[PDB]
């Protein structure tokens, strides 16, 4: 268990909601969109 | 369930981003009987009428000619309210075309999805800026 | 006794997901007298004196106002240093407010806390660009 | 007439002019600036497309400074910005050009770590030298 | 009745020759409300405003403070325009105060002066990098 | 309601948007937003390695919008900056990126010089339109 | 005896190059009885109060954070006083933690120990930054 | 006996108040013996000499020619020192002949008379203003 | 034979590019006993000393380590003196290692070659800031 | 004689010095050394 | 042969003793070819331009009305020139007609008359205030 | 160490000093003050209730002075403003409260004009005095 | 040629009429060497700047706001002085924007313009209200 | 012999070497008479 | 022999009299090395 | 014929109007209000 | 329960002696949501900005800065207002900065805090000079 | 259309309007602006040198304000400053002239303190009413 | 025992010092010189 600050183990992966979409967007469909193209 | 701030801050997040990159991809995020009232003022200056509906939202959008759309966001307040909805009030900067950064608020309502857990759908979007009003 | 590489690759990737998600949180990486210097705020954008403290660490973070800026690392290098610390030294490309990409250098200083084994702390956090000089 | 002490930015820069000033007139001698234990990578490359990796001992440094010719490397410094950090030590991070055996200029991404002696005042060495050419990384 | 396009590259000679050379004399090209619009001076550099005539056209030349900028002109087109007018679109890598080339486009509108045959001012002068927008 | 001339940026921004989407819906019809009197460049490449020359003419404009043949191309305006120019005309400048056939994402470089049409008002064609890519030039 | 401004000039040397170099080493300038003040500001904003005693000074010194001090000296005016003592008044520029300097205002008490010939102790001393004040 | 604040306060408004009353009837705040400094420039520059003695006091501040100096005291600290005296330093402003006001200190060394209690003579007086050095 | 308004520029613009780019070979715009004052502070505090040749302006050249000196040219002014000599008088800006911008003067006095026509040596090369000395 | 603004035939081209040199710099040298390098 | 440091210093003290005490006296200074400059302004905007000769020197110098000027000298560094000659530096505040005091920059050069040992003539002057060009 | 000559406020405040001090000291040495055609009124009311006339000479100015026969007079400054004017002199604006011969200090209003002696540098002599009390006008 | 105090009595009444109806115009009365102090607001009322000039005096009248400004005069004293010139000394109340009657001294200095006989200008012009000093 | 000018030697100490004096009274002609008080 | 506090004489000179040096070499030698160019 | 400044004969003495009222007022009757009243 | 007239000649007394002598303990008097408006000086002087707390009220005294103010209290009138409060309305002479006496009339509403008996605190707090207005 | 009841110094102003009104045209009425336990003083002097005293009580405010004559008074008010209080009071300070008969321009000083009536809203009565001339003070 | 704030019965009575006096100065002497005038 290696942390920074004070963070927790696993806070920000619990912050991180991969699964949250919006719209018809697939999940990451946005992000797929932003990054490169 | 994700906490409505965290749904609130990854909207924001998203929606901004996608304005910036993608203006004509922005008619997603709604949905049917959805609000958007996001505009200037009118021929005798009063707020624009709302437009519902993705195609209203589409036409909106384009006319609204978001051409490198730079957001700076001040503040996201999220809370979960009826219908297990959540309403978010930003306030930040705007700047479309490279001009002055305005500041303005915008207020959208998200509804969940019926059919697939965990998805939401901008009903409301109420947007406006300070000079205008102020 | 976590590798110094292992635990400079494990705070880049944390370190720029929070960066990327909710910039408001980046100080929590931060704690006493410890420094933080990142690229040029003035009327110029030349001179940019660092600040120490948590609370002027925020303070700058938020009126730098990081939007969904996105990073791509290139390259990191992390090495043992005094008092059983970590340099970690970062090569990337940095996007803020969906701009272009940016090639960077950021330098990082990390002290174990003490308290709690392989804990760490952002004692040193230097950031430079590429078009600042050559 | 206050004798003080150097602040941490003229620390930095001083020993970045000496070092690269030593680098190009004398690069055998470089291997003076570190210690016993100086983590030192100077631009490296495997035979794998990757960067290489660093060495750990001054031995290490001398001979990978003997390793690369080093010779009559011509070096101009855009950036230096020096902190003070654990120890009283100083971390400093360069920005510059260098070219080795007059080739062109090329980039180069560099971080210093300096820690005192403590056995004399206001003597510093190198216990970490973190140097890539941002040709074989970009 | 000379060919544009030989005007475009005497142009543009002589205007990035005399932009190296002397500052101070560019409004010397200028003339009565002629239109000047650059990269943009501001506490955040965002807005660019427009200046017009010859005295706000060299006062703005002076305020962003043009030093041994080198040019490199990668390409030149001259068109022809109403009242046979040049149209001159140049795009081209600039240096200023020994910076990075840093690449550029601008586009000139000349109109004659009617009083001398084969002579033209700057009726419009629009300058724009790529790192500030792309 | 005082019945204001559209500002000059205004034009300039409502005729890129006209222009561009029109020119990913239907580019048969683009030849109408030129006049008589049209020179246009449009990302030009001969068989030479130099930039193709300019064009002077609406039905060579159409045979040209033809010859390049766009289908369903994606067009992101990045600036648009709008100013007056002689005989009230505007002159538009325009960047961002246009892919043609689902082609990558290309920088380009465009001008526009409007003139008024003189029978009707508020009434612009394009007299000038110059257009090429980045990679094409440097 | 030696002149009042040669020994307070001395003072104000040794002082200032202990204070940058070795701040942990300051308390044994002052005695049983020395006063001390360095400009702190709590609650209301009104200036701290002085401690006493060589522990509390040694302790306030600690407290106070002086870390690679830089200090300019405008103007130094030393005086005789009651028992052979000195009075001195510094006019200056102190900069804590390499930070942007600060104009600063201090008066210094020095006595004779009793016994040893030429040898002062701090009796009293005052400081108070400009900022703080004004 | 008194508190040294409230000695130092009580004498900073009486000088202070007399200074601007009757300036020509300041040099019985003195006595023997009593460093005066008050002056500002001398073919030097920095430095002012001293004046010792009731009869030097008065031909100084004759010779400072005192004409309704409105004072305005932003900050006074007292503090005890050797043989029972008082140490005042007094930041604030200075406005000779209606002028523009100047920031100034004023150092105080009061001294007791053994015949009288209560009864503080100024033995060192010491003044500086921010501009002379600055 | 030119101006010394266009001698007096062109050294300007020729020695403040050279500054930025190879600050090493600055070194050759001199010759023998050619003074060198670009100092400000010393031990004492007081302006430096000149150097004298070649090499003792080499040395100090070197010493002043200038890392992208970044110079703003606000005003420069040359005259024709003695000897067909050029003085030229520069006001601006300096920022070294693209720190704050210093207010400067520097003055120039070049000489002419008696060998080679239309060859102009720095004979005199004299530099101030305003913060070290106002 | 194509001129702009009010520029007299050459104005700038006197004002260019290319025989003008400091030091023992060679002619173009200072420019050569700080053009792509 | 005189030290040009006390040379200089000896000739900015008469010339600025000469200013205010006899502003009409001071074309006596100068000679034939002596240029002279004193930071003036136009329409235009540009700072103004020399004048040569001593009658000319005499009648910009009635023109400038210099009535009670009084200088606080700041810095003056004199070194050696062609011909024997001096060139001064020097920088300071001159307040004319008893108004506020301005920054002002001054370049002095002085050559030798050849005819009497230790005569010395103002060769060149140019002058500028701080406001004027920064 | 430049000479330079005092400025008009510094000579006027430095004559208001000499004059109010030199009339608390020696009243019979203040016609030394005055030239031959010097002006002054002092603070006087004739046998009719208006102010009294001024007296136009140094003997006048003695006779005057021997007149009010000031004695351990007490003088308090509270304004003094001195202008340049024509001729070189100085023109000196002066209030404050004058209490002769031991009574109640009085609200005093008064106006200096000084000219240059000619002779010798820096030498002024009082052209013109005017003083009135606040009581004698209000 | 009239009696200097009839040219006082004429011109104090005059001045004041003229003040009272259109303070606009009072420039007129001053020419270009004018000398003209009122009162005084830079930070709390106490720093009054001297102005000359007809646009400086106009700029400062209309910066005084004098508006139906009622002045009953108590005295006028009138003498002769320098170059047939004439001193007026008068005393007043003065109520501006129908505040309460002030005490006010104003002292002109008025010389004759040469070119019309009889003519006078203000050379000089002190205003002091008595409330602020006394 | 250091001039400078074309001015005579000491001609500026010469002509500046006066002080400010007022009436026909010396130099310190006031203090003098204001020093009989204590 | 002023001294204050307690120090001996001299003991904040020899406390604060050390150049600032880098490595083995002592201050110097790295001006030595490059005074051989020119 | 003595004047100041610039003006001419009685030239503010024909421009201060003593007859020009407002309203009921008699001619004075403001100044007669606001003075000593 | 004392008598109103009792508690307000105590009051009127206590306040301002603390006046004349520590000015910086005035806000002692108050306590929470109290309102004090004195004079007034934002701009112009004629905003008078209400205050409210005790940290509010020792910041606009301080500001007010008063030094050695004197005062002669002409009359004192003392009713009985709703919850045993106290109305004291006082009329007096004022003289700050040992300026002249000025009229002045201030207005204390006192409330009984409940906790200790006979102990009041001033609930209001309205001060005006009589020349102000009039 | 928000009510926004009304803030002190709006009623502070309004009820000092009415009052003086009220007292020019109708200063019999006066006496219902107090209630039961409502103090006041009109500009008192008793035949002692010293100003007279209170007046508490309506019935008693009514016979001394009929005590002293009022006719066709006239009232400059020229400073009026109203703030919040205790039991959502209001305490007003008002300065102005008043002359009663037409005598001089007599400039006084008052003190007003309001209360709610409670009964209805945005009622109020005068508590505490103090006046004095600056003549009979000064 | 009437007090006001949180002052104590006596607190700024004692902050008075009226018997505080310095130089050869009577008591009170100071303020009977500026007051009086």
């Amino acid at each position: 268990p290696i942390t920074f600050g004070d963070f927790n183990d696993g806070e920000i992966e619990s912050l991180s909601s991969e699964l949250l979409t919006f719209g018809d967007f697939l999940p990451g469909e946005v992000d797929d969109l932003t990054d490169s193209d | 369930k994700p906490s409505p701030l965290l749904v609130g801050r990854e909207f924001v997040r998203q929606y901004y981003t996608l304005l910036n990159q993608a203006p004509d991809m922005l008619h997603r995020f709604y949905g049917k009987n959805s609000s958007y009232v996001h505009g200037g003022l009118d021929s005798n200056g009063k707020p624009a009428d709302a437009v519902y509906g993705q195609k209203e939202i589409h036409r909106k959008v384009m006319s609204q000619n978001f051409t490198n759309c730079h957001t700076k966001i001040r503040h996201v307040d999220a809370h979960a309210t009826l219908n297990d909805g959540v309403v978010v009030q930003v306030m930040g900067l705007l700047s479309n075309n490279n001009q002055a950064l305005r500041r303005f608020m915008q207020t959208f309502v998200l509804a969940p999805e019926g059919s697939v857990a965990n998805k939401f759908y901008v009903h409301n979007d109420i947007f406006r800026y300070q000079d205008e009003v102020f």
